């Protein structure tokens, strides 16, 4: 399916420009900026964004903090 | 919020409670719980 | 008036910025040529940038280095897409023979390149930056065609307006109060000078000189009844606040400065005076 | 202590209410809220008997915890928002949200 | 308030002091006579500036002063401190 | 043959190899030597970046003429 | 302000629930008015008193007060109220402050005094300036 | 200083005093530069005595 | 004139010395000042604003005097980033070495002093990779420094928002407000104190064009709007103070210069109000 | 009343001469001054540091 990789696409791109932006947040923070800065073109589902944030930090792209395991810092 | 200043749309949670999306953004930067359960709040459905 | 010019903030700084590095090598003011880029939308000429030129010397004339500007070209089009050859720029007094024989080999390479002369040292009735524009004379015989200057608006979008804004804002071997004087100084200038142009009008209207209009005297007497401006006893309890809180701030400034002369003072007594 | 157990929903009914109040009797209001919240719940799931008592115990106890946000506004408690033996205490919570003190006290003198 | 609706005059009106506070008012008519108070009132505002000039530049030029003086004083101690540690090389 | 390889930051290094010398020997004494690693640097000849084509033969080099190092520049 | 003589006519034409009282023998259409004069004069007035609040409001001494801080605690107007003195504060202007705008005011007053000298005799202005620059 | 208070012993009235933080804070820093001054000109003076090796034998 | 002329006269034996002598090997924390002139700050900001959303970079002209980092002009690298990420892959490197010399031929005497890089929408900070790249730089280019500018904030706050940053070596040893303004490896480079400067010329055609802003000054009336600011400077002067004179038993003289900073500059509106008073206060009694 | 103020719920003082309430529509920008409040005591900590050190 082409619109479900473009979607995973910018969805993974959203959240790696908003862990940018922000360099920390916690999981609702950022599912809830990336719903409101995707949700120009689509309208998210949360399985998608919690696997893109899951590829994203096997691909070290983000981290997991050692203190609560509900915040992500970009790395 | 919007009514006064300006897309809203819902946002449903794991209780399935249905808050508006602006709604619960603005709860949930002060409270981590939902409003009417009490418990944990996890996005789901939007 | 022929073809309209729209000039950006960043070709004068790179003009200036080239002629000032010239002259730090050299030693003393030379004369500098740079080429102008930018778009042409059909009747409006935007230079928005600028880039130094190689030019050689011979005798008394100057040439171009046409390879080194097609490199620079080749260069510079793959970073600028929509900005290409617009004229050339050179620092200096009046359009001389020195200025029309480099603009006769400039000619060349587009069919009207512009002209854009930087004079730093104006005191007379024209204004020190200048935009002239090749006009083919209908002379018979030996046509040597004329420099005609073309005037120029002051266009500039809202960011780089804010920025050069910011820049402005921001001061700083010149003393710091001088400059900040100079800076009151040219705004309380662009004021009396608006003032003295107002009441030359009203002396002028006043006998028989400009046919008066009772609008604008009328405006002219409100604006002499604008003043004092707030002359109410609660603005001056306010304005001796203000004064008072710098005063004191400017007690303790000193108290620190004093404080550090004397801390050297004494580290220098116990380094010449050490005793155990 | 127990996290892996799938029980009827009234054992959950059972324990959940005594949470709640002994919660409100200890004075955590705001875990009595979610005890008799899931009490409740899980009473209307199965049950009968034992629920328009939980649901009145977790109005009670979202009031005293500063109130905002209606008890009858999801989908469990609205229902029984105009039942017989709630109409008291929707009626007290349409006064205490919304303060004013003539609509509580008639209520409160009324039943 | 009437008189504020057609915008003749600009103003708040402070019953606690009694007062109307007006920031702008319209020009009324002005008569061939009274032209000369216009033209001594732009007059003594031009005075104004120029004395106000006047004290920058001359506050500039002593401000200048002040810090030439001050460098001056910096770089003549420092040539005499060099000049001692020269001679003081024997 | 004697190149001149020179930074953009003006620092400049001579190196002196044969000119017709075997490529592993020279890389394996710069990195022996120096420790430069090939996974950053690029070396640049007239404004051309220098692949694995012949070498030392349509290049008419002289004294060093200008090779530019480059490091990496990435950034995001 | 809307004085009620002229609102005689729009209360004739409004629809029968629009003209239903609030339980106190005021309709909804002089309240909704009576709001409205209250926030329209909390701009001409730095402040007021409650008898003269309601001299123009027609609302005796007291509801006026209580409207007065009904339009406050909800943000719709700006102010405090002194119950000891009764006076009803709208928007305190801190001195400096209104200094820079009436200078602002002056300078915006010099320049369109001069674009209208410069629009009515070009050739004078352009005189002028030429023997001003000298 | 453990209640800031001001007692009105004709009317039998504690009032409470507000420290004026501006006017507080001018005094004290004036005080401080006095302070600063005697402190500096002693310290002159010190300087000026031990330069001389001035000393009670 | 003559002593306002300085640092654009660029001298190669000053620089041979400071590069040679390389003491910047032993202390690690030289570098504190960076001196950005005008036109490179003004290129910087317009080919910030030109890639959007995108992030663009490119190099800096300069050199090193003293403890000081000066940076005199700014290129524009050919790299088509996406929209938080640059590769810079084949193209840039070609063009900086072409550039390079294409200025040597027209008279520009600055060698290379490191790169400048947007940063669209994230402030300004080195995150993992440009951490990386600019020890690299500075493993192997000594002399070097990185600057990110945000060109979305710029614009949205109405002031220039910038940053030059110097990575520590590797193996550098030696609170909770310096985590959410900069990323996780905040501990492996410094900020440098960033200022700004302009020639003569610049200045005089600065204020040549500046006929329409009179009014903004003549009401500008600071101690009001830098309020906020003046306070600031004045509790953290407290603490340097505080620290001067823990070291007591220069910091010092830091503190005495920050001091009378923010002085001056409280006198400066103060004269500013005295000057609105004497021109708009003393007229018509 | 008194229980409200002693929670830090409301912000004011009370008139028991005149059977008053108070409140605190107060504090405006003073922070300027605890600023110079420890500029002065810093400056006196340094004057002693400084002036004590020898002579
Ligand atoms: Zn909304
Ligand atoms: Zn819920």
């Amino acid at each position: 399916s082409a619109v479900d990789e473009d979607r995973k696409m910018y969805l993974q791109a959203a959240i790696v420009r908003i862990m940018k932006a922000r360099k920390v947040l916690r999981h609702n923070a950022l599912i809830q900026e990336v719903i409101s800065q995707s949700r120009a073109r689509f309208n998210p589902s949360i399985s998608m964004i919690k696997k893109c944030i899951e590829v994203l930090i096997d691909k070290q792209y983000i981290e997991r903090s050692q203190a609560s395991a509900d915040e992500y810092s970009y790395v | 919020e919007c009514q006064a200043n300006q897309e809203c749309t819902v946002a449903w949670g794991v209780c399935n409670h249905a808050f508006h999306f602006h709604c619960i953004s603005r709860w949930l930067k002060t409270r981590q719980v939902c409003p009417l359960d009490n418990r944990e709040w996890e996005f789901q459905k939007y | 008036g022929s073809v309209s010019v729209a000039l950006h903030p960043l070709v004068i700084l790179n003009i200036s910025d080239h002629w000032i590095r010239m002259r730090s090598q050299e030693g003393r003011p030379v004369q500098v040529i740079g080429a102008l880029i930018g778009k042409q939308e059909g009747r409006n000429i935007e230079v928005m940038n600028s880039f130094e030129l190689l030019s050689h010397t011979v005798e008394e004339k100057i040439i171009i280095d046409k390879e080194y500007y097609y490199t620079k070209e080749e260069q510079f089009k793959q970073v600028f897409k929509e900005l290409e050859f617009l004229g050339w720029y050179t620092t200096g007094g009046p359009p001389d023979p020195s200025d029309i024989h480099v603009h006769k080999q400039v000619c060349e390479i587009i069919e009207s390149p512009l002209f854009l002369k930087l004079n730093p040292m104006t005191k007379h009735t024209d204004l020190p930056v200048s935009v002239f524009e090749s006009v083919i004379d209908i002379i018979n015989g030996e046509a040597t065609m004329l420099f005609a200057e073309l005037t120029y608006t002051l266009a500039t979008e809202e960011a780089e307006r804010i920025g050069v804004d910011h820049v402005a804002r921001m001061t700083a071997e010149n003393s710091t109060v001088a400059e900040h004087l100079i800076a009151q100084h040219s705004a309380i200038k662009m004021l009396h000078s608006r003032v003295k142009l107002i009441l030359e009008y009203v002396k002028a209207s006043e006998a028989g000189e400009v046919p008066f209009n009772h609008e604008i005297l009328r405006e002219a007497y409100a604006l002499c009844h604008c003043l004092p401006v707030l002359s109410t006893d609660k603005f001056k309890t306010d304005f001796y606040d203000q004064c008072n809180d710098v005063g004191l701030m400017a007690y303790l400034g000193t108290i620190t400065k004093t404080c550090n002369t004397m801390n050297q003072f004494v580290n220098k007594f116990n380094v010449l005076y050490d005793r155990q | 202590h127990i996290k892996s157990a799938i029980p009827h929903p009234l054992i959950m009914g059972v324990i959940r209410e005594c949470g709640g109040k002994m919660h409100l009797r200890e004075g955590e209001f705001e875990k009595a809220h979610t005890d008799f919240f899931e009490a409740f719940k899980n009473y209307d799931e199965s049950g009968s008997p034992r629920r328009t008592t939980c649901l009145k115990y977790l109005v009670l106890a979202n009031m005293l915890m500063k109130s905002g946000i209606n008890p009858f506004d999801s989908q469990e408690a609205k229902p029984y928002k105009n039942d017989p033996e709630i109409l008291a205490m929707t009626n007290l919570v349409s006064a205490y949200q919304n303060n004013d003190i003539t609509e509580f006290e008639k209520i409160l003198k009324t039943n | 308030i009437e008189a504020v609706y057609t915008d003749i005059i600009q103003g708040k009106l402070d019953q606690r002091n009694q007062l109307l506070e007006v920031d702008f008012c319209i020009g009324r008519d002005i008569r061939k006579k009274d032209i000369n108070n216009i033209v001594k009132t732009l007059h003594e505002w031009c005075d104004g500036c120029e004395a106000v000039l006047l004290g920058i530049e001359q506050q500039v030029l002593r401000a200048n002063q002040y810090k030439e003086n001050h460098n001056r004083t910096q770089q003549q101690v420092e040539a005499e401190v060099t000049n001692i540690k020269k001679t003081l090389k024997a | 043959m004697l190149i001149k390889v020179k930074t953009l930051t003006g620092k400049e290094i001579e190196i002196d190899i044969e000119p017709t010398d075997k490529v592993e020997r020279i890389k394996e004494r710069v990195e022996e030597k120096e420790g430069i690693p090939p996974q950053q640097q690029r070396l640049i000849y007239s404004g051309k970046q220098m692949n694995d084509e012949k070498t030392a033969a349509d290049y008419k080099i002289l004294g060093g003429s200008v090779l530019h190092l480059v490091l990496a520049l990435r950034g995001g | 302000i809307i004085r009620g003589n002229q609102l005689q006519e729009f209360a004739a034409m409004l629809m029968p629930h629009q003209k239903a009282t609030t339980a106190d023998g005021s309709s909804i259409l002089d309240r909704a008015v009576i709001e409205h004069n209250l926030l329209s004069a909390s701009k001409l007035y730095n402040n007021i008193t409650f008898e003269e609040l309601g001299a123009l409001l027609e609302i005796p001494a007291a509801k006026a007060e209580k409207i007065a801080s009904q339009m406050i605690t909800e943000g719709r107007m700006n102010g405090f109220i002194d119950q000891i003195d009764g006076i009803v504060h709208f928007e305190t202007r801190e001195a400096l402050p209104t200094w820079d705008k009436q200078i602002q005011s002056l300078c915006f007053q010099v320049n369109n005094l001069l674009e209208k000298i410069s629009q009515t005799a070009p050739e004078w202005t352009a005189q002028a300036m030429e023997a001003q620059m000298a | 200083g453990l209640i800031s208070a001001r007692v009105d012993s004709h009317s039998k009235i504690l009032y409470a005093r507000d420290v004026d933080q501006r006017s507080t804070t001018f005094e004290k820093s004036l005080l401080m530069g006095k302070e600063f001054q005697r402190r500096a000109k002693a310290m002159m003076l010190r300087a000026a005595v031990l330069r001389n090796q001035i000393h009670v034998k | 004139a003559q002593s306002i002329d300085e640092i654009y006269k660029y001298d190669k034996k000053q620089q041979q010395e400071i590069l040679a002598a390389k003491p910047w090997t032993k202390d690690h924390h030289y570098f504190k000042y960076c001196k950005i002139s005008a036109l490179a700050l003004l290129k910087m900001v317009m080919h910030a604003r030109s890639g959007g959303n995108l992030a663009v970079m490119g190099l800096m002209l300069g050199k090193v005097d003293g403890e000081t980092m000066i940076i005199m002009d700014s290129f524009a690298l050919p790299v088509e980033g996406t929209e938080t990420r640059v590769n810079a892959q084949a193209a840039a490197y070609e063009y900086m070495a072409a550039y390079i010399e294409n200025a040597k031929q027209v008279g520009r005497l600055e060698n290379a002093i490191g790169w400048y890089h947007s940063h669209p929408g994230y402030g300004c900070w080195l995150s993992g990779i440009n951490v990386s790249t600019q020890m690299l730089n500075q493993q192997f280019q000594e002399p070097f420094v990185a600057v990110v500018i945000d060109p979305t904030r710029t614009i949205s706050a109405g002031k220039v928002n910038l940053g030059a940053f110097r990575t520590y070596p590797k193996g550098y040893k030696p609170p909770l407000n310096k985590i959410e303004d900069f990323g996780v490896h905040c501990k492996q480079y410094y900020a440098l104190e960033v200022s700004y400067f302009k020639s003569s010329l610049d200045r005089k055609l600065l204020e040549l064009l500046w006929n329409k802003y009179w009014v903004n000054t003549l009401s500008s009336s600071s101690l009001l709007t830098n309020a906020d600011y003046t306070t600031g400077q004045v509790f953290d002067l407290s603490e340097k103070l505080e620290q001067s004179e823990a070291q007591l038993g220069d910091k010092l003289a830091k503190a005495t210069r920050d001091s009378c900073k923010t002085t001056i500059e409280a006198i400066h509106g103060l004269m500013s109000q005295v000057i609105k008073d004497k021109l708009f206060n003393q007229i018509n009694i | 009343l008194v229980q409200c103020i002693l929670d830090n719920t409301i912000h004011g003082r009370i008139d028991q001469v005149n059977q008053l309430l108070e409140l605190d529509h107060q504090k405006r920008g003073g922070a300027r001054y605890t600023a110079l409040d420890k500029w002065t005591n810093q400056l006196n900590s340094l004057n002693q540091a400084v002036v004590s050190k020898l002579a």
